[PDB]
């Protein structure tokens, strides 16, 4: 069955930008199908026959393309465009679609603020407690979070989180926590999290020290 | 070994046929001679010309009284060099597109009322069969006006000017009921009314 | 729509469709010594509906003496049919070469053509096909 | 307007089957395909099937061979889609949709059908105070929050000050841990000198379990 | 002497299908077609011997592919409309043929295009208006 | 009702439209009816139904399809019936076997406009509207022209025997205006008649 890659992955571009995006078969297809996808919600038709902009449509995209290489394009970015959007075709069974190619708005370069947390008196409970470090309103997504406890390297015990791009604010934000045993959290008494990040000149430490100030 | 000219053939009036063709382009003399027959229909047999026409003492032309002409059968003209019968060539003519009448004959105008013509004109022989083309004109006028005119041989026209001169020709065509030749007859003589 | 022009026909190779394209039209033309039936039909159609494709004039002789979307499939064979088919394809139809009996193909690419339609023109791409013995 | 009406979120057991549909109005059920189609998370959409109500018409696709069948209903116009043998992997959302034929597209969308499969059963959410200190000031601003664990299933609503504060209030996705339970944090960036006096809390809700926890965020 | 209104009627309908098929022929083979060239590749079976009202039997055997034919003309600035003029043409020979024959009709052995067999039925058209005349 | 005097008269413009009028005086009050064609050669009908158009007098137009189409040739007969609902019932009042193309009676000329005018000439050109392709250069004209001091009667008819849709009014006045008008007439039919006047077109000779 024929193997549709959409390049690049996540694009990130300035409001008013013009940009394109390229799905590629791996055997030639007699035309491809767009979809837009806003989170949460079904696919919407966008371009039919890598032409007819599907009706109800803003005519800010346009599609073009033949044989193997097809383009969906953006003469200017605007606010509604943040989606992802997945070329299909059905020139065999059984149709097929993208990986997918997210759209990100870009804005310039601002560092996060980072925080950290130790357990509530009320978290240490059956033998189990946590600690989060959190970064707010970073841009952009592409951060880096590591864990340190008494200057030892930490790795299979930790998870995140990151939000998605405000309608405004157009920022991330990222939450990391540390699952640990009661007694092993008691037993070490040194905590850090360092951030590396686009905005960051140098590497930022927040660190706690368990019963002390 | 130079193509052979090209038959060009009409019938006038459906009353004979006459096939010329340009044997002075040729560099020297040749009594070029022309075979004809009718293909898919009865009789799809040879025939070779009875009455020659000549120019500058060599064969020029052809002439067909009317017994073998059947305008709506293809008619198929092949003309040969003498000294070397390979050198032929053959040609197909629908006929009842090669028909030329007779210019109509006693045009006579004659009142329909103070301020009103009408022209009358005969055809020899293809009442039916033809359609029309007058054209009149004015002394004062710097051109011709034609109008169409239908199987009716008739031509009204309306409010004559009766200070000024008027001229009338007609000139006929086999087309479109009985054929579809493209060549019109000659004008006829002109008619004039009026001062 | 109609693609004004035949597939570049690579010598040595010939081609067929998978699927055609609805508005795809097959001449209903027979052996030698045989002709359409009267009042017969020319072609014969794909056309199709909100659901289906089909082809729509049965063609015919006498002695003359899995679906896809939007395609139609070969029409069956019909009696004293001739021994080619004449068709008349529809921009976006993709053709696909192969070497005739007896020959080898000296490539890895894809031997795919495409109708396509740009300047009120319409030709197929050249395939990147050779055949050799 | 032609509408595409599924069913809601299902949640079943690993090993079962389910059965998830597709009410169609707006237009004639039996003149057109209907398709399905799978989106696993951040992992692409997926055709499933073909079904055409008015000649019990089906087609496959390799992959979901005998993992999936379709029925329809014509009497309500309605459209099945059965699975069988779930497994983790089977966790996604299933749209339903109506085929253009001429074009070979899906012209119109369901809303989209989770479902998802997990040892796990209801439980509470356990809330704990992400309470703000010294070492999280920054400036003349802090940090404080909410922390939600050990819960199942989905969602979880937050909303601070009964809904009054909405400026930031960033709620975080939530996450799977080993045991299959759900967590999830939410955070509030607040002028240091207005912890003195303003009252910060999160008031987490749980529908599944019918619970609230109003907990209340102050330094220590 | 002149004839009776009796084949002035006949005359009448000769003229009749003589401007129907020439309608026809102006509208196919306008150089404003540019489908022109895929007509001309359908093959029409002429008549062995056209001379009598008898044999208008090949036309109407005939018709139904020359509607095939002109369906393929249908696009914007045409004007010709198949259904009602083949219609029409279908009536008006059927008329002229008379329902008292049962003659049975001959083709060559050659085909023609959709030009050549028009003006074929306008040339028996015409030889037969002439000779009423 | 009353057998009185009854007469029902259809025309056709020769391409789509049969326009029919039924008058009987004995006709009773508040009568529902309808005529229905009934081709022979075709197969479709057509109905319309009677509206007033006088005290004792009705007319309605069987459209049989786009205005400038060719519904009917030559050798077509459509039998023509008034059918008067009576309860459930139709009863048929008149009857006649309508041959379309021997009761022609074309549409009045369109597009009537000057194309020059003098001091004591004009040239007026015309159009005519849904005209069937079967007649070619078959057609008649007859024209008229007001001038002031008479009335649309007494003024001479001007005859073009041949399809000239043109005319070139001579011997007018400087400095007056006038009012034309033309109708048409097919060659072919016995009960053919004259379409009704065009619309009149008023012009103005140049002064002196
Ligand atoms: C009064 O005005 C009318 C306007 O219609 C004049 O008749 C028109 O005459 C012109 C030539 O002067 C005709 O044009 C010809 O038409 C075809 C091509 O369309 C072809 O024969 C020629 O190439 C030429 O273009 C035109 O058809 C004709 N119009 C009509 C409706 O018949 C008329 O001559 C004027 N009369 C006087 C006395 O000025
Ligand atoms: C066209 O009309 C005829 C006749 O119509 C009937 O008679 C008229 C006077 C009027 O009263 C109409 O309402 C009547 O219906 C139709 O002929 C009938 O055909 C049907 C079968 O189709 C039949 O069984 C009847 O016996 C026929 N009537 C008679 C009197 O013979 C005819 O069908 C109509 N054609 C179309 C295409 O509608
Ligand atoms: C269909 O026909 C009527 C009748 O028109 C008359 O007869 C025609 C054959 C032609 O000669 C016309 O000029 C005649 O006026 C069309 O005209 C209307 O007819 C109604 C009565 O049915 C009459 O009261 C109106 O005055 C007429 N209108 C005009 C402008 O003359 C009628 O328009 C035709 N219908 C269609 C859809 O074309
Ligand atoms: C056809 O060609 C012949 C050639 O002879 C013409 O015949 C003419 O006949 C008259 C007597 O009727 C002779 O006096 C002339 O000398 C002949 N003319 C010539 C040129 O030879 C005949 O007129 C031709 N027809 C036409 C219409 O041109
Ligand atoms: C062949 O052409 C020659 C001339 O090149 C013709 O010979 C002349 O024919 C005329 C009558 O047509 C005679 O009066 C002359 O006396 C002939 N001249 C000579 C020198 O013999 C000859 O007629 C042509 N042949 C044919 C069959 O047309
Ligand atoms: C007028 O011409 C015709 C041929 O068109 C001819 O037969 C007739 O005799 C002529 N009449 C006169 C009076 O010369």
């Amino acid at each position: 069955q024929i193997v549709l890659s959409q390049s690049p992955v996540i694009l990130s571009a300035s409001p008013g930008e013009k940009v394109t995006m390229t799905c590629r078969a791996s055997s030639g297809v007699s035309s491809i199908h767009w979809y837009q996808q806003q989170p949460g919600s079904s696919p919407k038709p966008w371009i039919y026959d890598t032409s007819s902009l599907a009706s109800g449509v803003p005519a800010r995209f346009s599609g073009s393309g033949s044989g193997t290489s097809y383009s969906l394009t953006i003469s200017r970015v605007e606010a509604e465009d943040a989606a992802t959007y997945y070329c299909q075709q059905w020139s065999s069974n059984p149709p097929t679609f993208g990986a997918g190619t997210k759209l990100e708005l870009k804005r310039t370069v601002a560092a996060p603020s980072v925080f950290i947390f130790p357990p509530s008196d009320e978290q240490l409970k059956s033998g189990t407690a946590s600690v989060v470090c959190l970064l707010n309103n970073f841009y952009p997504r592409e951060a880096k979070v590591q864990w340190k406890v008494d200057n030892a390297l930490q790795s299979g015990n930790s998870q995140e989180s990151v939000t998605e791009q405000d309608s405004k604010d157009s920022t991330y934000s990222l939450s990391s926590t540390l699952t640990l045993s009661k007694a092993d959290y008691e037993k070490h008494k040194v905590y850090a999290c360092e951030v590396t990040h686009q905005g960051l000149s140098s590497p930022v430490t927040k660190s706690f020290n368990r019963g002390e100030c | 070994t130079l193509p052979l000219p090209e038959v060009q053939c009409f019938v006038f009036n459906v009353e004979y046929m006459n096939c010329t063709w340009q044997s002075s382009s040729e560099p020297q003399p040749t009594n070029l001679t022309l075979h004809y027959w009718y293909k898919n229909s009865d009789n799809d047999k040879v025939q070779k010309c009875s009455h020659y026409l000549f120019s500058e003492e060599i064969t020029s032309g052809c002439q067909l009284q009317k017994k073998e002409i059947h305008l709506y059968q293809t008619f198929v003209v092949q003309l040969q060099d003498p000294r070397e019968p390979r050198r032929q060539a053959t040609q197909m003519l629908k006929l009842q597109n090669l028909v030329i009448p007779w210019a109509p004959e006693n045009l006579t105008l004659h009142k329909l009322s103070e301020s009103q013509l009408e022209l009358n004109w005969n055809n020899r022989f293809l009442n039916h069969c033809l359609e029309h083309l007058v054209q009149y004109r004015t002394d004062w006028d710097h051109s011709w006006t034609e109008q169409s005119v239908d199987y009716r041989h008739k031509f009204s026209l309306p409010s004559v000017d009766g200070q000024k001169r008027y001229t009338f020709r007609v000139r006929s065509r086999f087309n479109p009921l009985c054929g579809s030749a493209q060549h019109w007859s000659e004008w006829s003589h002109p008619i004039h009314w009026g001062s | 729509e109609l693609c004004d022009d035949d597939p570049p026909e690579i010598p040595h190779a010939t081609f067929k469709a998978m699927a055609y394209k609805e508005g795809t039209m097959l001449n209903c033309e027979c052996k030698r010594g045989f002709r359409r039936i009267k009042s017969g039909s020319l072609y014969m159609l794909c056309t199709g509906n909100s659901s289906h494709s089909s082809w729509d004039n049965q063609c015919q002789c006498t002695s003359s003496a899995a679906s896809l979307p939007g395609h139609c499939r070969e029409p069956p064979p019909w009696e004293n049919e001739a021994t080619e088919r004449i068709y008349h394809f529809v921009v976006g139809q993709m053709v696909y070469y192969q070497c005739v009996q007896g020959y080898r193909a000296l490539h890895r690419g894809p031997a795919e053509s495409v109708c396509k339609m740009t300047h009120g023109k319409t030709r197929w791409t050249q395939p990147q096909l050779i055949c050799t013995g | 307007q032609v509408q595409l009406h599924q069913s809601g979120d299902d949640l079943v057991k690993p090993g079962a089957s389910v059965k998830l549909s597709c009410r169609a109005s707006g237009y004639t059920f039996t003149s057109y395909w209907i398709n399905w189609v799978k989106q696993r998370p951040g992992q692409g959409l997926e055709w499933i099937g073909r079904i055409l109500p008015g000649t019990n018409s089906i087609y496959y696709s390799e992959i979901f061979k005998g993992k999936a069948s379709l029925t329809v209903d014509t009497s309500s116009n309605t459209a099945y889609i059965q699975l069988s043998s779930l497994s983790s992997e089977d966790s996604a959302v299933y749209f339903c949709a109506r085929l253009l034929w001429n074009k070979g597209a899906m012209d119109y969308w369901g809303q989209g059908t989770s479902v998802t499969v997990s040892s796990a059963s209801t439980k509470g959410p356990s809330v704990f105070p992400l309470a703000p200190s010294s070492k999280s000031t920054s400036g003349g601003t802090a940090a404080l929050g909410c922390l939600v664990k050990d819960y199942f299933p989905e969602p979880v609503t937050v909303s601070w000050n009964s809904g009054a504060l909405t400026s930031g209030v960033h709620t975080f996705p939530a996450v799977l841990q080993s045991s299959g339970l759900y967590s999830l944090s939410s955070v509030v960036t607040v002028p240091s000198s207005s912890l003195g006096t303003q009252t910060y809390i999160c008031n987490v809700n749980h529908k599944p379990s019918n619970t609230k926890v109003d907990k209340k965020a102050e330094p220590k | 002497a002149p004839t009776s209104s009796s084949t002035k009627k006949t005359q009448l309908q000769l003229e009749h299908l003589l401007l129907d098929l020439q309608m026809i022929l102006n509208g196919i083979n306008n150089y404003k077609n540019p489908k022109l060239t895929r007509m001309l590749t359908f093959k029409f079976y002429m008549p062995k011997k056209a001379t009598e009202l008898k044999h208008l039997q090949c036309l109407e055997e005939e018709l139904k592919p020359l509607e095939e034919v002109l369906n393929l003309a249908q696009s914007k600035n045409f004007h010709l409309r198949p259904r009602d003029l083949i219609s029409n043409i279908n009536v008006i020979v059927l008329e002229l043929k008379g329902s008292e024959t049962t003659f049975m009709c001959e083709y060559a052995d050659e085909t023609a295009t959709i030009v050549e067999f028009l003006n074929r039925w306008i040339t028996f058209c015409q030889s037969i208006i002439s000779t009423l005349t | 009702a009353v057998n009185g005097t009854s007469q029902f008269t259809c025309f056709y413009n020769s391409r789509a439209n049969i326009s029919c009028v039924w008058s009987q005086d004995g006709a009773l009050q508040d009568t529902s009816c309808q005529v229905h064609a009934w081709p022979d050669r075709r197969r479709w009908n057509q109905t319309c139904e009677l509206l007033p158009v006088s005290q004792a007098s009705w007319a309605c137009n069987l459209i049989l399809g786009a205005p400038d189409s060719q519904k009917l040739t030559t050798v077509d007969i459509v039998t023509l019936r008034v059918l008067c609902r009576e309860g459930v019932r139709w009863r048929v009042m008149a009857i006649q076997d309508f041959k379309p193309f021997e009761n022609l009676r074309l549409m009045a000329p369109i597009s009537l406009q000057v194309v020059h005018v003098e001091t004591h000439r004009c040239n007026i050109s015309w159009e005519i509207s849904q005209a069937s392709h079967y007649f070619e250069r078959h057609l008649e004209f007859e024209a008229r022209t007001l001038s002031p001091g008479h009335t649309w009667e007494e003024a001479p008819l001007l005859t073009l025997k041949q399809k000239q849709e043109w005319i070139c009014l001579e011997t007018l006045t400087p400095d007056t205006q006038y009012e034309f008008q033309v109708r048409v007439k097919p060659l072919q039919g016995e009960f053919t008649t004259w379409s009704p006047w065009s619309q009149p077109l008023a012009f103005r000779t140049k002064p002196a």
